[PDB]
């Protein structure tokens, strides 16, 4: 009772039902570094001025 | 300071929107009464100092700075405004730009709080004088004497630079009342010997020191009048200032670096006077006698005694009078007979007489004669030195010997004697040029009658 596949069958994707669980972290990737500490805040504005030598603003 | 320096801002569309008819009248009336109104920073009835604003200040040593500043730009106006009548409309009003320029940077540079400005604005000053003189000088050699003084002072004042970043990143304002208060004592090794020449040679070439001194005599011959004055009167006591400033933080090894800086200012006022002596042109015996009293100044400055401090303050002022003021008389010579020799023109007594009253009271202001306040800045001078070490009267004594030697032989030789009757050119007098002997002589009566104003920081 065999029939052979049409054109463009084979080549497809398919799904597939497995009870092999799922590797979480098939790389064995390390823990990633944690990034910087980001500063919030508002916005004041510079402290006298630019402070550059003797600009007063 | 913003009265008095926002008006000196406004001279210059004055200058330039005025008519060629008017033009000399409106800025000669204007800056003085620019002087007038800078006659306000002497009102001072508490030990404070007048901090005007964050960037301005005056003191009881800025103050009499800023005054002759104020006071020396109308004469400067009225010393040069006769060898420019054939002269071009836009160059006139150029030349009178280059001399408001040099008032306005002036001013704002002895009223400065904050050192890296006061550096700003000393090679602001650098630029209109040079200007001057490469322009307006008269011979050959005003191109070389502009270099020799440009290349001078910047080869001075780059160290300079070096050693106000240095101390700025050290402390973090480079503010002249903070570092008063916050000075810190120097541990005393190589790189804080380093440091000290480094912030102290550019002052020490602009006063200028022994032996660094060649740029001055050819700068002030080749200069036109108001470039002398202003050169003579105002530049070397910047640099006085600014050592006086730059002082408070370097200590305490200015004690046994000030050793050799005393020695070159002692032997080098004995060299120059006797140069004066021996000097065949009068604008370079005025030179070299404005040399050995600033070497005076420096000694004092060195020494760093009150009683010097008060002294170098009174010297300054006095000399800066005197010194345009034998200027302006060797000028009105110059613009006589057509030529700086000494020898030349002998007995102008004869057709000149109350300009020879004239050369015989500027020659007595720089001899020193008593109670004038030369006399006062050398004598306190003196004292101090004295007690520094005993055996300096006698580098003091022969060079007081030989100042009244070239002041009497420059009064000798050029009004007293037998009239060279060949200079058939000698018109009688300027009203203008006796108006100037006048303005000259005038405050330093005053002075001498007032000494208190230009006592200085110490008392
Ligand atoms: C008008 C005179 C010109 C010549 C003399 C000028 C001053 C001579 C003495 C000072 C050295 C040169 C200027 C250095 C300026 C900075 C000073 C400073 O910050 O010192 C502390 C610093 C030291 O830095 P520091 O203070 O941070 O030291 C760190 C110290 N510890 C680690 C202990 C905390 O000194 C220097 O960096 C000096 C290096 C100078 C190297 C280059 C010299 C070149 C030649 C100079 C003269 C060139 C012109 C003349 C040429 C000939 C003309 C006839
Ligand atoms: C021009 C004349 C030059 C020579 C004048 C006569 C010699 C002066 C010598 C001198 O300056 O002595 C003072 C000082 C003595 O040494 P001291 O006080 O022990 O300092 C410890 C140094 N680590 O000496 C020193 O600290 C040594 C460095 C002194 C440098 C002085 C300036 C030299 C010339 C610069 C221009």
């Amino acid at each position: 009772g065999w029939v052979r596949p049409d054109l463009g069958q084979l080549s497809k994707v398919t799904k597939v039902k497995t009870d092999r669980p799922l590797p979480e972290n098939p790389y064995h990737s390390r823990a990633r570094p944690e990034p910087n500490p980001v500063i919030e805040g508002d916005l004041k504005p510079a402290k006298h001025g630019t402070r550059f030598f003797f600009w007063t603003v | 300071m913003l009265k008095i320096i926002l008006p000196s801002l406004m001279l210059l569309p004055l200058t330039w929107l005025s008519s060629p008819k008017k033009t000399w009248t409106n800025v000669t009336s204007y800056s003085f009464l620019i002087s007038l109104t800078s006659l306000t920073l002497l009102w001072q009835t508490d030990e404070n100092y007048k901090n005007f604003s964050n960037m301005f200040s005056s003191d009881p040593l800025s103050t009499p700075l800023i005054i002759l500043t104020a006071w020396l730009l109308p004469l400067m106006l009225m010393a040069s405004q006769n060898h420019l009548k054939k002269d071009n409309n836009v160059l006139q009003k150029l030349y009178i730009s280059m001399l408001i320029s040099l008032q306005i940077l002036l001013i704002m540079t002895f009223s400065a709080t904050e050192l890296i400005m006061f550096y700003i604005l000393f090679e602001a000053t650098l630029i209109p004088t040079l200007i001057i003189i490469t322009r307006w000088g008269n011979q050959t050699e005003r191109l070389n004497a502009g270099i020799y003084f440009l290349f001078y002072t910047l080869i001075g004042s780059i160290p300079l630079l070096i050693a106000l970043i240095l101390i700025q990143n050290h402390v973090g304002t480079l503010n002249l009342m903070i570092l008063s208060f916050t000075t810190h004592t120097l541990d005393a090794s190589w790189s804080n010997n380093l440091l000290w020449l480094a912030c102290m040679m550019a002052f020490l070439i602009k006063m200028p020191l022994y032996g660094v001194h060649l740029w001055l005599p050819k700068a002030h011959v080749e200069a036109p009048i108001a470039g002398s004055m202003i050169l003579a009167a105002i530049l070397l006591k910047l640099g006085s200032y600014g050592m006086i400033r730059i002082s408070i933080i370097l200590d305490p090894l200015t004690k046994y670096m000030a050793y050799p800086f005393i020695l070159l200012s002692l032997w080098g006022m004995i060299m120059t006077s006797s140069i004066c002596l021996r000097q065949t042109d009068l604008k370079s015996l005025i030179a070299y006698s404005s040399v050995s009293h600033m070497a005076l100044v420096i000694a004092s400055i060195m020494i760093q005694t009150p009683w010097s401090f008060m002294g170098a303050t009174m010297l300054m002022i006095a000399h800066g009078l005197t010194s345009s003021l034998l200027f302006c008389l060797a000028n009105s010579n110059y613009e006589r007979i057509h030529s700086r020799t000494m020898i030349m023109a002998r007995g102008l007594q004869m057709v000149f007489p109350l300009m020879a009253t004239w050369w015989l009271m500027a020659s007595l202001a720089n001899l020193a004669l008593p109670p004038s306040i030369n006399l006062m800045g050398e004598l306190f001078i003196t004292m101090s030195l004295f007690s520094w070490s005993n055996f300096t009267i006698i580098l003091m004594g022969i060079n007081i010997i030989i100042t009244g030697m070239y002041s009497m032989y420059m009064i000798i030789t050029t009004q007293r004697g037998k009239l060279t009757n060949h200079m058939i050119n000698l018109q009688p007098s300027h009203t203008r040029e006796l108006t100037l002997m006048a303005l000259h002589m005038i405050p330093l009566i005053l002075l001498t009658t007032s000494p208190k104003l230009i006592t200085g920081l110490t008392m």
